[PDB]
RNA sequence: CCCCGCGGACGCUACGCCGCGACGAGUAGGAGGGCCGCUGCGGUGAGCCUUGAAGCCUAGGGCGCGGGCCCGGGUGGAGC
RNA sequence: CCCGUCGCCGCGCUCUCCCCCCUC
């Protein structure tokens, strides 16, 4: 056997949205082929952003 | 719209049918007759269907015209092909490939072609 | 005869044995489908030699040869003719197979349909 | 898409179009949520429900 | 336009043939060039122990910079602080090798590990067949096979390091870059050894298995490798 | 005319004290006594032929009673002269003291 | 064109030439020999003639299918080796050499001791204990069923026919052409019949082989008699 | 400027498919997946069924790591 | 367009001409 631990192997996070709405799985998708063949990082960070939830999507005013 | 559709009949549809860790899907103009985005006869502006002649002999190519989508009754065009197997194989992909309507179901369209011929021709003994 | 499939690989199952519950053998009221031991001091369940062994994940079949008959196809249950030619462009991997509870002359149509489109049937002589 | 509105015929009661014609209302062009939907259906079919014990 | 992009793209290709039997040549050419060094350094050897006895005198060769580890306990009842130091080798399995650069804080850190490790000084022989027989890369957190000299280029070509003569000369001579190609290259997964063992709870000096033997530990790897 | 194979006796199981390999057995080959001895039969084919109930099928004959597991000796076991060997099937335990036949057919002499 | 040359490089140990890049550049005198710079008809037209039925037609050799699979089989990655059985290289056993005695161990001719002649090109050896001696015709036999004795004659200088060859000696069969439904038998001709072209090439080896088995003696015996394992006698520590 | 050939496998249920690397003990306990199973409701299968439903029996054929499931034969007689 | 005997790697011959040794 090897000498390690295994409490941290899974890494939590979302790899998909908890939500069903077609629209948005949509969106996904195009934001998943955009970060994948394109070098930017914005489109990993807007993907990673339609992942979330809606209390890590907090509304913005327009202040 | 197609994806729009797609993610509306993906797992709800009536004609989606789940069973043995298999999954098929019966509309009318799907080829292969498996539920995917690109197969799905319904949900597409432009699809194609073989299917037997009315009779014993021949195939119908079906396909579905530009202009009339959300009019079922007007919006296929059938024609009957009643020639034999190369000649009737090589309609089909005049069909699809010179028109490059849809290009990606041609080997579909032909093998689905090719079996209802061989089907159509008399049992052996 | 018989149709032949696309490919035959060679089937290896890991197990041909079912896996009996414990003490299944002991007792008419425990049946043998499986359960799994969770007393406090089960032996099948802390896994000693010589005792009944517990399916896990590693017997699992190869995904190639998954649910795989042994003449090759895959079975698919049809009840009438309609669901027998979903099977028309998978001719050489999937297999149809009549329900139990179609008729006898339905079942005679089934059979001459499968027969035309050349899909297998693994109950063709069945009600007769 | 969203922005286009066709006419749809009005048909006779012998299935032939009559030459009248209505722009297509705005609402069938809204989303479509079958998430929605079955929500809404789920939490309504319950409201006719009789209660038993 | 046919035929212009036809040349465009048969000139690249040349270039690329071009740039590919240069870097052939290279490494041919430093690896011819590491041979000459391998046997300058062993024939200086006997040349200073020779001149030094015939004067009479004794030669006392350079403590030796490199040390192959070998984890040769198990992983079960282990205290904290050599498990620490275990992990830290990355021994992390029995029969787990490595290459140590030998200083004082590294030779600390083995007194520490000693019942659990057999250690000693390999010769090129040995970091020859370590590396090609067994030696695998640490290459985008995966253990890939050095199959290829592109492998080795991808990730320490920055080093100056391109195949795999580099790579050995980096490990046999310590060098400035021996970290780098060292934490590059796994851990090598050793067999049991073929023969067996004398005692593994004991020490290599009354009889044993552990601790330091000096170049017995070549013997030790023709056996497990 | 002659008997044409070396006489062997299985021995048993490769095992340890409470556990048993069944799937490679030891033959005890007649007149091998020394781990020295076993390099000729290294390979050579080993049946365990038997009688049954029932008749089945004899390549280039009638069919009789006789049936026949193959295997072939794959290395030497122990200091004494005892070989391993591998069965198409495992050998059944019904034959342990009883004859195995090492045949000389894949000869390298 | 020029005539091919010999290797010019010979080979001292398998994937090594004896010389080098350099060596090997000059005596190819590749100094001189630089270089700078500088089909099958698809379709046959045939006059297909009548009045009015237009001049020819471009008949397409090669016709498309008429009939598609519903599904086929993706095609093997190349593997590099692997080589076909008549190109496989053939070994033979040093022990075994022409004029060697040799000891059958299968098939029916089990234990007699017959005369090997030569190796045939699949490997297999062809071997003539004489047929008046042990009735072994001339056969094949396969060198990992044999044991190579050590007792030899000297049979250079007989000639084996050239025609003696595995297409001579492969077995003949012709069964169920025009016969589809076994009822009436078809177990005729399975009498193997011996021809007399094999009757007279058996004749032409043994009138020169058995003038030198005569030569030594009681070797006539030796090959009459078949090999047996008495009870006390082992084959590891036989000599053969 | 492809054309004596007008032609060229599969794929991509994207909740899909493919590749590579490491790993696999487990009580109390937690979590995920379940095309595991039971009963009823809304949809859907132009579903099944007196030419035989449910149920039950079975040295019958199989599938799944498993929960279980499908099919054959018998009995049964109205639903699944 | 009859089934990519293909990539990396290591080689041999020809697009130069002479010779030498067995064999037709
Ligand atoms: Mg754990
Ligand atoms: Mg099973
Ligand atoms: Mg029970
Ligand atoms: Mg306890
Ligand atoms: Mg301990
Ligand atoms: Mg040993
Ligand atoms: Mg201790
Ligand atoms: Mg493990
Ligand atoms: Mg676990």
């Amino acid at each position: 056997g090897v000498d390690i631990r295994h409490n941290k192997d899974r890494k939590v996070r979302r790899k998909e949205p908890k939500s069903q709405d077609i629209y948005l799985r949509l969106l996904v998708k195009l934001y998943r082929f955009l970060a994948r063949r394109t070098n930017s990082t914005f489109n990993q960070v807007v993907l990673k952003r339609l992942f979330m939830s809606r209390t890590n999507r907090p509304p913005l005013s327009l202040s | 719209s197609a994806h729009l559709q797609w993610m509306v009949v993906r797992n709800c549809s009536s004609f989606l049918i789940k069973r043995n860790k298999q999954t098929y899907s019966t509309e009318p103009n799907n080829l292969k007759a498996r539920n995917s985005f690109r197969y799905n006869g319904l949900i597409h502006r432009k699809t194609v269907g073989v299917e037997p002649a009315a009779d014993g002999k021949g195939v119908v190519v079906v396909i579905k015209r530009r202009s009339g989508q959300r009019k079922p009754a007007t919006s296929y065009v059938r024609t009957t092909i009643n020639k034999n197997a190369r000649a009737t194989l090589s309609s089909i992909r005049h069909m699809i490939r010179k028109n490059k309507y849809r290009p990606d179901l041609r080997m579909a369209a032909i093998r689905r072609a090719s079996a209802i011929l061989r089907s159509q021709k008399p049992v052996m003994v | 005869a018989a149709l032949r499939p696309l490919v035959k690989p060679k089937i290896v199952k890991k197990r041909t044995k079912k896996f009996i519950r414990h003490q299944s053998d002991r007792y008419v009221k425990i049946k043998r489908n499986w359960r799994k031991p969770r007393g406090i001091d089960n032996r099948v369940r802390r896994r000693f030699k010589g005792q009944i062994l517990m399916p896990n994940i590693g017997y699992g079949s190869n995904k190639k040869t998954k649910h795989m008959l042994p003449s090759g196809f895959r079975k698919f249950l049809v009840h009438n003719v309609k669901e027998l030619e979903v099977l028309l462009m998978c001719n050489k991997s999937y297999c149809a197979e009549i329900a139990h509870n179609v008729s006898s002359k339905n079942r005679k149509a089934i059979v001459e349909r499968a027969a035309q489109l050349a899909i297998r049937v693994t109950n063709p002589n069945a009600r007769l | 898409m969203a922005c286009a509105r066709p006419l749809i015929s009005v048909y006779s009661e012998k299935g032939e179009s009559s030459g009248k014609n209505v722009t297509l209302p705005a609402v069938f062009k809204a989303p479509i949520r079958p998430d929605i939907v079955n929500f809404v259906h789920t939490n309504l079919r319950k409201n006719n429900r009789q209660p038993y014990a | 336009n046919f035929a212009e992009l036809k040349i465009k793209r048969l000139r690249k290709k040349f270039a690329q043939k071009m740039l590919r039997k240069a870097r052939r040549k290279l490494i041919y050419e430093k690896a011819k060039h590491y041979h000459k060094e391998y046997r300058q350094m062993y024939r200086t050897e006997i040349r200073m122990a020779r001149m030094a006895r015939k004067a009479g005198n004794f030669y006392v060769p350079a403590e030796p910079k490199l040390a192959f580890v070998i984890r040769i306990r198990g992983i079960n009842g282990v205290s904290p602080k050599v498990r620490k130091v275990l992990q830290l080798l990355r021994l992390r399995q029995i029969f787990n090798g490595t290459f140590v650069k030998l200083n004082k804080a590294s030779i600390n850190m083995l007194r520490i590990v000693e019942p659990y490790i057999a250690w000693g000084y390999p010769n090129l022989k040995s970091v020859n067949e370590l590396i090609y027989k067994r030696g695998y890369g640490k290459i985008n957190k995966k253990r890939i096979a050095l199959t290829d000299n592109a492998l080795i280029a991808r990730s320490l070509g920055k080093y100056g390091i391109i195949c795999m003569e580099d790579l050995i000369h980096e490990i046999y001579t310590v060098g400035k870059r021996f970290k780098e190609a060292n934490n590059f290259l796994w851990p090598f997964k050793l067999s049991s050894p073929r023969g067996g063992m004398k005692k593994k709870t004991t020490h290599f000096v009354e009889g044993g298995d552990a601790g330091n033997r000096e170049d017995q530990i070549n013997r030790l790897i023709r056996r497990m490798n | 005319s002659g008997r044409l194979w070396s006489k062997a006796i299985f021995a048993g199981y490769k095992r340890g004290l409470r556990n048993q390999r069944e799937h490679t057995a030891l033959l005890k080959i007649e007149g091998v006594y020394a781990r020295d001895e076993t390099e000729f039969y290294l390979g050579k084919r080993c049946a365990y032929v038997y009688k049954a109930k029932n008749n089945t099928v004899t390549p280039g004959g009638k069919p009789n009673k006789t049936r026949v597991i193959w295997g072939k000796v794959t290395r030497a076991h122990g200091n004494s002269g005892m070989v391993r060997a591998k069965f198409r099937s495992n050998l059944p335990a019904k034959a342990i003291g009883h004859r195995i036949r090492v045949m000389l057919y894949p000869s390298r002499i | 064109k020029g005539k091919p040359h010999c290797s010019r490089n010979p080979v001292l140990v398998r994937g090594i030439g004896r010389y080098s890049r350099s060596a090997m550049y000059s005596r190819k005198a590749m100094y001189k020999r630089k270089y700078s710079a500088a089909k099958v008809l698809a379709t046959v037209t045939k006059p297909v003639g009548g009045d009015k039925n237009g001049g020819t037609r471009v008949v397409k050799l090669r016709k498309m299918p008429r009939y598609y699979p519903t599904e086929d089989v993706p095609r093997k990655l190349l593997s590099h080796g692997k080589k076909p059985f008549s190109q496989h290289v053939r070994k033979l056993r040093a022990s075994i050499t022409p004029g060697t005695i040799l000891i059958i161990l299968t098939g029916r001719h089990r234990g007699k001791r017959v005369v090997f002649l030569k190796q045939l090109a699949s490997g297999l050896l062809l071997v003539t204990g004489p047929l008046v001696l042990n009735r072994v015709p001339l056969r094949r036999t396969h060198q990992k069923f044999v044991i190579a004795t050590s007792t030899k004659i000297d049979i250079s200088n007989v000639k084996i026919p050239k025609h003696l060859t595995d297409a001579y000696f492969k077995k003949k069969k012709l069964r169920k052409p025009r016969h589809q439904e076994g009822e009436i038998f078809d177990t005729e001709k399975e009498k193997y019949e011996i021809t007399e072209q094999r009757k007279i090439d058996q004749k032409a080896v043994d009138s020169q082989i058995l003038p030198k088995i005569k030569a030594i003696p009681q070797l006539q015996g030796y090959l009459r008699s078949v090999f047996a394992l008495t009870n006390g006698i082992y084959p590891h520590k036989l000599v053969f």
